[PDB]
């Protein structure tokens, strides 16, 4: 029962920690990509200017 | 993305619960399971006799 | 105790290492089961009227 | 118990190894696609040039 128990829960930890690293660390995407619009707005502004 | 991806693969590999442990088990387990078969054989033979 | 009946002299079937650090000793009981069963075989074999 | 056990864990190996193979081997995508930006930058440069 211990074996099965630890096995299941460790595998749970593993999986959740996989997505955990993925979600927490990759979440910087929006901040990093702010420029996508934050400068294209100026792109359009310069046209009429 | 590429850099954090290879770091992710490393992190995933450093599971501290690897399948290699699992292979170690199953191999061992399988041998034990053989020995178990051997026991049962003796049991049933003697029984039927 | 088995030896007290069997009186086959000292031989050992129990073994260490059932506990392991790395593998957290996950199969010791199975090891015992193995020993147990074979000893049971010996028991019915040598208990002999 | 052996059967069920090995069954479950082998299926674990299978599933995880499927995505493992996928992630490790397909990860070449960014390196392969570097040119996507690495040459469009020159595309735009040539315009004013």
């Amino acid at each position: 029962q211990f074996g099965s128990t630890l096995l299941s829960l460790l595998e749970r930890k593993d999986s959740l920690s996989f997505d955990a690293y993925q979600m927490i660390q990759s979440g910087d995407l929006y901040r990093f990509s702010i420029d996508l619009q934050q400068q294209d707005i100026d792109i359009n502004k310069a046209s009429l200017e | 993305q590429q850099q954090q991806a290879m770091a992710l693969l490393d992190y995933f590999s450093e599971r501290f619960t690897n399948e290699s442990l699992y292979t170690w088990l199953i191999s061992q387990l399988s041998s034990l399971y053989l020995q178990a078969y051997d026991a049962v054989l003796s049991l049933c033979l003697s029984a039927e006799a | 105790s088995l030896l007290y009946e069997l009186n086959l002299g000292e031989q050992s079937f129990v073994g260490g290492g059932g506990w392991n650090d790395l593998y957290q000793g996950l199969m010791a009981g199975e090891t015992l089961k193995l020993a147990l069963m074979r000893m049971e075989r010996v028991y019915v074999e040598q208990n002999s009227r």
